[PDB]
């Protein structure tokens, strides 16, 4: 149903939901990185600073 | 009242205007009316999500159109503000369907643009789930008040030979405290209510004679009391049934008539103070349920946009009021004007566009 | 999707039917088998041609999936 200008063009299409996911999936990895951060880093520190505690 | 709501690729800015103004090219050589569809630019992630959200929105769009329809329906069996033939429907947004449809704007207070679309379906699913819900039960519990009222009505209903006595005898049509006299009451058709007043004082052993009067009278009999002495009453109405006279079961007795009485007044008076917060009740849950109605169709409306064109999002979304025996041309025109981006992806449904019908 | 055996019955309606599902999102796989093989079903030998297209997305894919099934289309490729 398509000339070879038009299945460039779902082509481009195609590859433009790739770039979309892409850049939807890295958005969402680097926010929940950062969660992370700070959920392990507040774990950490507790957790030593509470051994800590204890041995004082 | 059917209105159409298309969209167009928007490849070009002469879109805007093509689908509206373009006298030259436009609906009906711009006779039909058109108006801009207000759009909230929402997030999308990959196509999979957007063919689950098309999905989930053609579910949501029929279960909430029969919503509507239904509360609409209800209010339209409650006459207030909507009949079948005159005020066909609701108003929605607090102006007329026709308004609020040429002026229809997204609601963003319910639907917030920084959120995805799933959320907003979700949101919007809840909304009208919990309309669907509480004027469900509402309705069916005002419908049960207007079947006892009914029923009561039915109950109070009719002639002498079977209506009830409650409004019809005092304590003065019967003979009372008596140690051995009872006062009956007996319904003589009116041809024989001579023969009724000249028979009942013969129909039995001891009865009291020139004690008949009439109670109450209706268009085929006379409802007459008599008193009697207690045993003789099984022959007084044995005798009084073979001269084709028909006895009420009936006794005085104040207490049923007067709870009958104020049943009736205290259910009739419900239905007004139930009718008052009726109309209010759900004239909202129809506003609501109508934006909530075109809020589906415009997402209808994105989801199919973006999985057709692509992104960036940009459609050119029309709203059409078709005139009277236009459509073929309109179809036509529609037609040669945007084929030739499909060919043949887009009869019952599938057009070279984004399309959709609102059913008023 | 896949270089398949199938007679060019519904192909031509096969495309149109993934438009139909989504605007054609991945390009189809197109092939012509000269002297084609007796298809099993069939019993004999019949010109076979295919044209499938892959998809990235799940639900489509599923969709895709349902209409090979349904479609007169060899499919099972692996």
């Amino acid at each position: 149903a398509l000339s070879d200008a038009d299945v460039q063009k779902q082509i481009k299409h195609m590859m433009a939901f790739i770039e979309q996911e892409a850049n939807e999936k890295a958005e969402e990895i680097d926010a929940k990185a950062e969660e992370e951060f700070n959920i392990e880093k507040g774990r950490l520190v507790q957790t030593q600073r509470l051994k800590i505690m204890e041995y004082y | 009242t059917e209105f159409w709501l298309i969209s167009a690729p928007g490849e070009k800015t002469c879109q805007q205007t093509w689908e509206k103004l373009h006298a030259a090219t436009t609906k009906n050589n711009n006779l039909a009316v058109s108006s801009k569809f207000n759009i909230p630019d929402l997030k999308v992630g990959t196509l999979d999500v957007l063919v689950g959200l098309s999905d989930e929105l053609a579910k949501l769009d029929a279960f909430v159109e029969g919503v509507v329809k239904k509360v609409a329906q209800y209010m339209a069996d409650v006459l207030e503000d909507s009949k079948d033939k005159v005020q066909e429907n609701l108003l929605a947004s607090g102006v007329d369907l026709v308004t609020y449809i040429t002026r229809f704007q997204w609601d963003m207070a319910k639907y917030p643009i920084k959120q995805s679309l799933k959320n907003i379906s979700e949101i919007i699913a809840k909304g009208v789930t919990q309309i669907d819900n509480d004027l469900k039960s509402r309705a069916s519990a005002y419908n049960n008040l207007k079947g006892n009222l009914q029923n009561l009505e039915r109950k109070n209903a009719g002639s002498l030979l079977t209506r009830s006595l409650a409004e019809i005898v005092k304590k003065d049509d019967f003979v009372l405290d008596s140690e051995y006299l009872v006062t009956l009451l007996v319904v003589v058709p009116k041809l024989n209510h001579n023969d009724w007043i000249k028979q009942y004082e013969t129909l039995a052993e001891m009865v009291v004679p020139r004690s008949s009067n009439v109670l109450s009278e209706d268009q085929d009999s006379y409802l007459c009391n008599v008193t009697l002495f207690k045993k003789a009453v099984d022959d007084f109405r044995h005798k009084a049934r073979e001269n084709k006279f028909i006895v009420r079961d009936f006794q005085y007795n104040e207490e049923e008539m007067r709870a009958d009485k104020e049943e009736m007044n205290r259910l009739s008076t419900d239905k007004k103070k139930q009718f008052g917060p009726l109309v209010r009740w759900l004239k909202v849950n129809f506003s609501e349920a109508f934006i909530a109605w075109i809020h589906i169709k415009a997402l209808r409306v994105f989801v199919e946009s973006v999985l057709r064109y692509g992104l960036p999002v940009n459609f050119q979304a029309m709203l059409l009021q078709p005139n009277k025996k236009s459509v073929k041309k309109l179809r036509e025109v529609l037609h040669e004007l945007y084929k030739h981006l499909d060919s043949s992806a887009a009869q019952q449904e599938y057009y070279p566009y984004v399309y959709y019908k609102i059913d008023c | 999707f896949v270089a398949g055996v199938i007679n060019r019955e519904r192909i031509p309606t096969f495309e149109r039917m993934l438009w139909r599902v989504c605007r054609g999102n991945v390009f189809l796989r197109q092939a012509e088998i000269e002297n084609p093989l007796e298809d099993p079903v069939t019993g004999d030998y019949v010109h076979k041609s295919v044209f499938i297209i892959f998809f990235q997305g799940d639900q489509l894919k599923n969709r895709v999936k349902k209409i090979c099934e349904g479609f007169r289309a060899s499919l099972y490729p692996c």
